[PDB]
């Protein structure tokens, strides 16, 4: 019910998926003709209390 | 009471009473976001438009009253007394020395300690007066026997 | 006696405030919930006698008696702010950014609007909200749908088996109002139009001040527990204070009637 | 009504927003081209009690209120991505991308990809404003210090130039209104954007094969979390003692 | 009723003390804030009766307690690093000067400056800094030394160009300043006529770039004072209760 | 009541009442950092001065 908690949830999820893609890259290191993957993140929306 | 509402047609209001600013009853655009400055300027931004399209649309009218020359009315809106009205004119002038802030809403000013002490004093005074009533009635009732023969 | 009526009105106002606070706290987990706030208003004023002449070489107090009447709850305004987004990984959940309302179809024939993004597909392939009510644009997803994707706009497409290019199936336009505070709220997370809120206007997301659609995210309730707890404490203390007035009035009436 | 409850509530709100911005800064520590945020607070109005060259007057505060939140537009570090279509701006500047609705958005995170048409688009589908077109059958793409982008083709010695990467600059970098996907848009607080070739009029240079990371100081973040936790607990104690005092008063 | 009035005054005084304690606690993370402490005093004394070895046998009834003033501890707060390039901190005494929208001039203490679209130096809130330092475009780096001189560098310039000086004001008695909201102070009759000076001269302070001055609030002191306020309030309520008991018994008999 | 204050002109006033020492009530400079000794001596240091 707290904004900090609901932001840290997304942070944990992003770190988990980054670790997952790293593990997938490391798993098939001996696969012939395999191209490594990297993940790119972006920030979610913003709440404007006062209009800039 | 700073709680300002907006109607469907962009008309500002406070508890059904249209707030008047510089001019007449101020009306903002239809469905634009509204921002209040630190001194009463009203800025409107039509939603979806780029942020660099925010435009002033009106200005509030803020008056300064000392407090000892204003009386409450039946509806609940303070108005100037007769003498202060005569001295300062029928309608006050929007002085520029008053500054306000947005995002906050002012509550009421009632002192619980004062209320409790007043209630206790009222109850005790009522009891004393009742005792006086009883004593006077008893004295008169017994004195009327003198009238007999 | 007037004191009892006034204190009764005060107790009723505090009870209503506690009721709305409890309602705000109860559905802290509802998706797309906008917290409410109750605003009161004092009643009329009775003037026993008007002030006379004053300010004549004197510093006297004004001799004006003006009794109050009580307090009534005048409105309950909801805060149509922007809540946080929680990830659900479900392809049929849509979160809305900015302003807008998905239009559903009530069974009786009218239409209601909602913000809760949680969609499921019924037996006919139609897209319905959680509860069976059909979405008014009636987006139809064909069978053997490998994956349903909804872009930042309202366009929704689904890939087939062999064809590489996905086939578009519809657009998720959403409605906006001139004053979202005036919407009448009923059960099932539904809002309906009133006289206070203007006629709805439909638009595709991203235009005419509408929002944007995120796939696989759900908007959470914008409740503030820090505000709620302090409000609870304040209303409890005010309730006790008001009950003290009833107690004192009862005591003085009892002393009177023991005459 | 009670004096201190609505002051302690404002204190709790301020600490809550501080924790919110701290958590937001911590969450996106792995994103590219991000800038850390700091919130600044201020006191509310004061009420003056009127008394009958006195040393001072009697004044009572009311609370605290978050007024603004700025972004520290410093220079982040660089990580070698080994790719050939990633650009990192050294200095100050912003790429100009175009939203589907038609308006313009300015970003700093450079990680480009090529769509099926051959144009150059950012991660997400938006295309760069100068409309850089990369033709098919391309051996390699090179981006120099300036905005010239060249493509090498088989059987040719001299590389062929395809476009120019002019980057925009603003007078007030903090005033940009930020939306999702690391995009900023101009406002009144930020000046009118002006185009510039890299290396001239204070614009920055370009590095190929690098992505600018975020400037977030986790060491500062953790201590800030400790401070906000303690402040929240102290304000909670203030609420509790106000409640106790008021209850003792009303149970008279 | 005399006891009721005296105890009411005591309760109001304790309420104001708790108010200032809560105000000090609330803005514990506000830059350039100074704590306040409230001082109380007694009212007039009634002389009901004028005065081998016995007691003097004289009567003198008190009246109650009133709050007199709230003094601000204008001490020196700690410096915390924000790593920014347009933030300054005061080392010693001195206040900045800013211009209010109406036209009057008010003084501040904290340093957190942004640059508006024109280029002038303004505080967070839009109020323009009175010396009116203007930083032109393509400002590669801005420098604010220990003195008020502000120097900006440009592209391919051997030496930075000066774009002004940040002089700051000093008061004869800073405790008497009136503190309006939003981290601002306005000159009053209590404080003397302010005099402006360059930093490091005539007792003024020094400017550090990249740091902000935190508030000097003593949490342990505030907690102890809060406990004492609560206990004093509980003690004072007993006076009202006992006076009520006496009055009720008197009315009953 | 050991709560001394300094007015704008530099007079030690307690609750609006000037303090009296030997040889005249009191007089201090405009903004000196007053330091009161153990037995009564009032040292004054001009701010910024060495």
């Amino acid at each position: 019910m707290i904004s900090s908690l609901w932001i840290a949830k997304t942070g944990l999820d992003a770190q988990q998926t980054n670790m997952d893609v790293i593990a997938n890259n490391l798993a098939n290191v001996s696969t012939n003709g395999f191209k490594r993957q990297r993940a790119v993140f972006e920030d979610l929306l913003y709440q404007t209390i006062r209009q800039p | 009471n700073g709680n300002i509402q907006v109607g469907p047609t962009g008309q500002l209001t406070i508890q059904g009473h249209p707030v008047i600013g510089e001019g007449g009853p101020i009306t903002v655009p239809e469905g634009s976001e509204i921002t209040i400055a630190a001194d009463g300027t009203i800025s409107a931004l039509n939603p979806g438009d780029p942020p660099n399209t925010v435009a002033p649309v009106g200005r509030l009218k803020l008056v300064k009253a000392e407090g000892n020359e204003v009386q409450r009315s039946d509806d609940g809106l303070f108005r100037l007394t007769a003498e202060a009205q005569a001295e300062r004119g029928a309608v006050l002038a929007a002085d520029p020395s008053i500054r306000i802030m947005s995002g906050v809403l002012e509550g009421s000013n009632v002192k619980p300690v004062e209320a409790m002490t007043d209630m206790i004093a009222n109850a005790r005074r009522f009891e004393m007066q009742m005792k006086v009533i009883t004593s006077v009635d008893e004295n008169e009732g017994r004195a009327n026997q003198l009238l007999s023969m | 006696i007037s004191s009892l009526w006034i204190a009764k009105t005060g107790l009723d106002a505090q009870q209503t405030n506690m009721d709305v606070i409890a309602n705000n706290l109860a559905n802290v987990s509802t998706n797309g919930f906008k917290r409410q706030r109750a605003v009161f208003e004092d009643l009329l004023y009775q003037t026993i006698r008007q002030p006379g002449a004053q300010s004549s070489e004197q510093t006297t107090l004004p001799s004006g008696l003006q009794i109050g009447t009580g307090v009534r709850p005048v409105a309950t305004e909801r805060l149509h702010s922007q809540g946080n987004l929680s990830q659900t990984n479900n392809s049929k959940d849509v979160a809305i950014k900015g302003q807008g309302f998905f239009q559903v179809m009530l069974p009786d024939g009218t239409s209601a609007y909602t913000r809760d993004g949680s969609f499921q597909v019924d037996q006919n392939g139609q897209l319905v909200t959680a509860g069976g009510f059909q979405v008014q644009p009636a987006i139809t997803i064909p069978a053997n749908a490998l994956s349903i994707t909804i872009g930042r706009d309202g366009v929704v497409s689904v890939t087939q088996q062999g064809q590489a290019a996905p086939v578009q199936v519809g657009q998720l336009n959403l409605t906006t109002f001139m004053n979202d505070t005036g919407l009448e709220s009923i059960g099932e997370n539904l809002y309906i139009e009133t006289q206070s809120s203007g006629a709805p206007n439909e638009s595709t997301p991203g235009l005419n001040g509408a929002g944007l659609l995120y796939q696989g995210y759900v908007e959470t309730s914008n409740v503030n527990v820090a505000e709620e707890l302090v409000n609870m404490i304040q209303v409890q203390r005010a309730y006790e204070i008001n009950s003290k007035a009833v107690s004192t009035t009862d005591q003085m009436l009892q002393k009177l009637t023991q005459l």
